[PDB]
């Protein structure tokens, strides 16, 4: 009497994700359920990693040298408390990715998404 | 819609699909469950994991050269430090003599 | 990033499995209720739908989830493949229920 | 066809349970796969 | 194909050692050549003077 999406979201609290946040990761399922699109979870994960890299770069070298894991989850709790606001998704939704050119070799020329031409 | 297509409005002789043979019986449940579409989300995010593994593997080795270049620099710096001190000493000593 | 995408799929995978066992349970209770109420046949006490959840093969690094289905007839403890009998009435009835 | 006899003796061992080719490298790539 | 991935990871491995080996060899050879020549010239000039 409980739907599969509700059933799966009932678990996300149970597992402690190592670095990427839990509730936004579960929300990444919601777009695939509703819009029936797969690509946003990729945009979601690379946006998450991009958001944490530039947050970490300003952080002082002495404490990257000793005990870096405490700061990344310190930034995680920030990420969940910004997630409830839901203000940054509108800027994300505007951007789109170009189609991969025919004959592109991800092994030799690298992945198409990594190329700057993929973003329009 | 999967139930609509498979179960509810069954085709005439297909009326016995509960008694179609095991592999056909299996092709029919997998449709009804709406399971094949969430097998597709799993396999897409699995490719996310394989490509993530590819990116870190190459970046693994860079740190060794990075740290070696970092560590030799301070030795070079202290070398120039003693060099400058000796330069000043010689400049003073020649005029003293 | 690589380990946590992994526990992420483990939660997605345990969700499709919990879903599968509960529906087997829902279908088994309704079918048993219907068949036990209608005793016209007198040849089969109960029928079940035996979905094989162990049919899933273990890939080198992946779940490769797939469930194999085959409907069986139960006479006491014994359970038979239900295929090969000539009781067309039983076949049509079981399909219907 | 003389070198084929010697190579037939050696063989790989099974991958350990819980092995992660993504983390530890692929199992056959490790030297311990051959006794 | 996974072995082609193995190729991919070996590709970056080669190029880092490339530049180090080449630059080290070139710089050391040039340094010994010029310094030894200068030492010989200096000693000869010292004696002539």
């Amino acid at each position: 009497s409980i739907s599969v999406d509700a059933l799966v979201q009932e678990f996300f609290a149970q597992q402690s994700l190592k670095i990427l946040p839990q509730a936004p990761f579960g929300d990444a399922v919601n777009q695939f359920v509703s819009k029936d699109d797969k690509h946003a979870v990729e945009m979601f994960v690379m946006d998450s990693l991009s958001s944490q890299v530039r947050g970490l770069l300003q952080l002082d070298d002495d404490k990257i040298n000793e005990g870096l894991d405490s700061h990344i989850e310190d930034f995680r709790k920030v990420m969940e408390k910004n997630f409830l606001s839901g203000q940054q998704k509108q800027a994300q939704r505007r951007r789109r990715f170009k189609e991969k050119p025919e004959g592109w070799d991800s092994d030799l020329n690298g992945h198409w998404t990594l190329q700057p031409e993929a973003i329009e | 819609p999967a139930i609509l297509d498979a179960v509810i409005f069954c085709h005439q002789d297909d009326s016995l699909w509960p008694m179609s043979e095991p592999a056909a019986l299996k092709k029919r449940f997998d449709e009804i469950f709406e399971a094949q579409k969430y097998t597709k989300v799993i396999e897409n995010i699995r490719l996310l994991k394989k490509k993530k593994g590819d990116e870190l593997k190459i970046l693994k080795e860079r740190e060794v050269q990075d740290k070696a270049n970092k560590e030799r620099a301070e030795k070079v710096d202290r070398l120039m430090a003693q060099l400058t001190r000796e330069i000043l000493e010689a400049r003073e000593k020649c005029n003293e003599l | 990033a690589i380990e946590d995408l992994g526990r992420g799929m483990a939660a997605v995978d345990h969700a499709i499995m919990q879903y599968h066992s509960k529906m087997m349970e829902q279908i088994n209770r309704t079918i048993a209720e219907l068949w036990q109420s209608t005793y016209q046949g007198t040849d089969i006490d109960t029928i079940q739908i035996r979905s094989d959840v162990e049919s899933t093969t273990s890939s080198d690094s992946g779940t490769r989830r797939n469930y194999n289905y085959r409907v069986s007839m139960v006479k006491g403890d014994t359970e038979m493949d239900m295929r090969g009998r000539c009781s067309a009435g039983q076949k049509v009835l079981a399909s219907i229920i």
